[PDB]
């Protein structure tokens, strides 16, 4: 029945600025008999369950910093973070418990900060893995902002495709940046045939592409 | 020479009214009680021949019939029959001494009496007169029989009484003049029955039903309030009594009933519970139903048939303004005395009747009769209105917790003894207060009292 | 403090029956007015409330899912059980239990992840990502473990038995075309340390009962 | 006659 709609869908504020997050309800979640608003706010950090910030629209749970405050009544509610710390990055959900339980889709909140190229590091396959008879080569992009990046591989100056996968972290709680890993996956056969392995890196912070390479060898 | 006819009839009114215990009404009418014979002297134009026949005819109401027992035809006889009968006790020249009796099951009301003569191969027919016939609490076979003489004088013949009022802390009393014997009051109370819905919709059936005090009693519980039927009294608990009398300003029934009649049967403003109970008591005692006035302190008004007075809270403590259930400081109703042929032998005696418009019953503001015995035993599936009246005297007050999210509710506390205290009626012979609490329920705090409450909750 | 822990089969084949168990401590589901409930979160999606049982064994279910669901409690063991039928891949999610009293659902489990799949278990192997000249920069060298070819998810990774947490990045897993998972963890450390101090990554895959400890050993090239 |  009752439908919970958050806005915006995502949000980047500068360190120490105010962050505002809205929630609207299909219907009033205000019980006329006690005049209490059956609305709640959660926070969800990456790799963790949601943590409850605020019941009854406005009463804040024991232990939650004062910077988190809840407002609104009836069908329009608002979660305000007065001064955003680097560690508040997460997804904020609103929830109604007027009639059973339904949640908002969620709102993602991040730190807006300076652009910041990646550092590229590269990792030849392991001797221990060559014995297995595949070869995984690993390109690492460390602490870049913003998030959007691109990795291509060239092997003896041959662009690859269909043999590499990427994975990105969520934003950090300290330096407020991202890291990404690319793995190029070969048969030992073919990792044997070629000499020059290079990943090649696109980001906002660079004016042309950055390459980091190794030649197969004991050096 | 000349055919047999009636010259005149002496009803011996003074004598018969004394024997029938109706001698106290201020009225010139012949007032009688059913079951009991009365004696009349009939002066004819001659002696009875042994070829001639006299037949008596009695009728009551607008559509009287033999089948419905509202018309009867009976010969002058030597044999005492079962029904209506007329016995020839002596002839002295032209004068016949006759003893007439009515059945103990006869409808109460106004009757017409006529005599039909068969003589000289011809038939004549003359009206002899009219009388009133009431219930007969002196007659062991009448349903309203009350054998104890002291109790009978109180509950039938006593025209002044005492109603208890106030709260548990501070019980008081007020005088009330029932005034059944004052001019026109018996007549007005009879009027009432002829103005019910019951009567407006089927007079012939209503009048046949007037033999039954359960019926008469319940009709009265309707007709004493204005609701539905333009009955006698209109209630007002607003605190503002503009356009009429403050309820606290009445002292008895007589003004009320007279003002009702004089306005052309227009409701009288205004009454509260004791005013209804007192006016109903007049009507009951008038017609021959022994009755008294009952007061109940901490009286429950349950408005949802669960035998409990419900208060509601959120699981955090805030009070939810839900439910209609309430509790009065005091409430007043009546008990009438009759057997219950509809129920069983074990259910006769005192029967609750309440004319105060609290809850509807078959769509009408009416209430009772309810076997007091029945209420005590928790037998609340019985007629009439026994769940309401059980709640009145022996509801549990329950505080409920209600979770809006899940719509679950559960009991929080139960108070099983705050309801129905110091239940009271005037003493026989004195103005002392009798407690009748233990007549309405088992002793608070006991096992049986709880096991009835259970029994009753399952009888809903 | 209150805490709750979910438990049961991580893997579960189509058209079968999921049974999860919540174990809690620091309240009684025998107290008047108290409830425990379940919620699930499909990968990258919104939380969905599923069911709830009270102290007196009154219950409520998602109306859409009532026919599939069953909730029981065993108050002797401080445990509440959830029974979902006809598990399809759509129902692959993380499954939480939570405490409720007067408010909403205030205290949540850590949550267990549930995969609906016909595939069988597979334990990973653990290759090192040694630090070289080609992962150093400014006195910061980068090293890591590669945890390749496991199923189903999850996999946990620790560094020096939790002694090291600072500058660790453990990337999400990727579903390879082979149909297995694989993921990488990396930590940045000082160059100075590489010589003197040891780095061991601690891998645990429960479904397959793999516990590896790989020392990552500084390469000199 | 009054409500408690
Ligand atoms: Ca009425
Ligand atoms: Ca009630
Ligand atoms: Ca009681």
């Amino acid at each position: 029945d009752i439908v919970m709609t958050q806005s915006p869908d995502s949000l980047a504020v500068s360190l120490g600025e105010r962050a505002t997050i809205n929630c609207k309800s299909s219907q009033s979640v205000l019980y006329s008999s006690n005049n209490k608003n059956y609305l709640a706010w959660y926070q969800q950090k990456p790799g963790q369950p949601p943590k409850l910030l605020i019941s009854w629209a406005s009463t804040r749970e024991s232990g939650v910093p004062d910077r988190f405050s809840g407002s609104g009544s009836g069908t329009d509610f608002t979660l305000t973070i007065s001064s955003l710390q680097a560690e508040d990055v997460a997804v904020y959900y609103c929830q109604q418990y007027y009639s059973l339980w339904t949640f908002g889709q969620g709102t993602k909140v991040e730190i807006k900060r300076t652009v910041a190229a990646p550092s590229v590091f590269i990792f030849p396959p392991s001797d221990e893995q060559l014995k297995s008879g595949t070869a995984s080569v690993v390109c690492l992009l460390n602490n870049f902002y913003p998030r959007e990046a691109k990795v291509q591989w060239k092997v003896d100056n041959a662009l690859q495709s269909g043999n590499s996968q990427e994975s990105v972290t969520e934003q950090d709680s300290k330096d407020s940046t991202y890291s990404l890993s690319s793995t190029l996956t070969l048969s030992k056969a073919d990792y044997e045939k070629h000499k020059v392995y290079a990943c090649e890196v696109t980001h906002q912070g660079l004016s042309s592409p950055v390459t980091k390479s190794f030649n197969r060898g004991e050096c | 020479m000349a055919a047999l006819g009636v010259q005149s009839i002496n009803w011996q009114t003074a004598f018969n009214r004394q024997a029938h215990h109706t001698d106290k009404f201020s009225s010139q009418e012949l007032i009688l009680r059913r079951g009991q014979n009365f004696q009349v002297l009939m002066i004819m134009n001659k002696g009875l021949g042994s070829n001639e026949r006299l037949e008596f005819i009695v009728s009551t109401g607008p559509y009287p019939s033999e089948s419905a027992m509202t018309k009867a035809v009976f010969p002058l006889s030597n044999g005492s029959s079962g029904g209506w009968s007329a016995v020839l006790q002596a002839s002295n020249g032209n004068t016949l001494t006759i003893s007439i009796s009515s059945p103990a099951s006869a409808p109460i009301g106004r009757y017409t009496m006529a005599l039909q003569i068969f003589s000289q191969g011809g038939i004549s027919s003359v009206k002899l007169g009219t009388f009133i016939l009431l219930f007969n609490p002196w007659l062991n076979v009448d349903s309203v029989f009350m054998g104890n003489h002291a109790e009978r004088e109180e509950y039938v013949q006593e025209d002044a009484g005492i109603i208890f009022v106030g709260s548990t802390n501070r019980i008081g009393m007020i005088g009330w003049n029932f005034g059944q014997f004052e001019e026109d009051i018996l007549s007005i109370c009879l009027s009432i029955l002829d103005r019910s819905l019951n009567f407006r919709r089927d007079a012939a059936t209503d009048v046949a039903s007037r033999n039954d005090p359960k019926y008469v009693g319940r009709v009265l519980s309707a007709m004493i309030n204005s609701n539905d039927d333009n009955g006698v009294l209109a209630g007002n608990w607003s605190g503002t009594y503009t356009g009429g009398r403050d309820p606290r300003s009445w002292n008895g029934s007589v003004e009320i009933l007279k003002n009702w009649k004089k306005s052309g049967f227009s409701p009288v403003r205004y009454g509260q519970c004791w005013v209804f109970a007192g006016t109903l008591n007049t009507a009951l005692r008038s017609l021959g139903i022994p009755s008294r006035v009952i007061t109940n302190f901490n009286s429950a008004h349950d408005t949802d048939r669960n035998l409990s007075v419900d208060v509601y809270y959120d699981p955090m403590g805030n009070p939810l303004d839900k439910g209609s259930d309430s509790v009065w400081n005091f409430h007043v109703w009546n008990e009438g005395w009759f057997v219950r042929s509809d129920l069983g032998p074990s259910y006769g005696g005192w029967q609750v009747l309440d004319a105060t418009p609290q809850e509807r019953s078959q769509g009408v503001f009416q209430c009772g009769p309810a076997s007091v015995i029945g209420v005590r035993e928790g037998d609340v599936q019985l007629n009439f209105d026994m769940p309401f009246i059980f709640a009145e005297v022996n509801a549990d007050r329950i505080t409920w917790l209600y979770d809006n999210t899940t719509g679950k509710q559960w009991k929080n506390s139960v108070n099983s003894h705050t309801i129905g205290r110091y239940i009271s009626t005037k003493a026989v012979g004195s103005n002392a207060r009798m407690d009748v609490t233990d007549k309405y329920k088992y002793p608070e705090g006991s096992d049986q009292e709880r096991q009835v409450f259970q029994k009753a909750l399952g009888k809903l | 403090q209150i805490t709750l822990k979910e438990s049961g089969p991580t893997l579960v084949k189509p058209t079968q029956t999921l049974t999860l168990t919540c174990t809690f401590s620091g309240f009684s589901l025998d107290t008047s007015g108290v409830s425990v409930g379940w919620i699930r979160q499909p990968p990258g999606k919104a939380l969905e409330w599923l069911a709830l049982i009270f102290w007196d064994d009154d219950k409520r279910y998602s109306p859409s899912l009532k026919s599939r669901l069953t909730i029981t409690k065993d108050t002797s063991k401080n445990q509440v059980v959830l029974t979902m039928t006809n598990m399809e891949p759509v129902d692959t999610a993380t499954y939480y239990c939570a405490h409720r009293f007067v408010g909403t659902l205030d205290v949540w489990g850590q949550g267990t992840t549930v995969t609906v799949s016909s595939a069988s278990t597979k334990g990973p192997s653990v290759f090192p990502l040694a630090p070289s000249s080609k992962s150093t920069s400014g006195g910061t060298a980068a090293l890591g473990c590669l945890v390749k070819d496991y199923f189903p998810e999850p996999v946990t990774v620790s560094w020096n038995s939790g002694a090291l947490t600072s500058g660790v990045h453990t990337f999400p897993a990727v579903l390879q075309s082979s149909g297995l998972y694989s993921l990488s963890s990396v930590v940045t450390v000082p160059s100075s340390s590489l010589g003197t101090q040891t780095y061991i990554c601690n891998v645990n895959h429960k479904p397959s009962n793999t516990k590896v400890d790989k020392r990552v050993e500084p390469k000199s090239c | 006659x009054v409500p408690l």
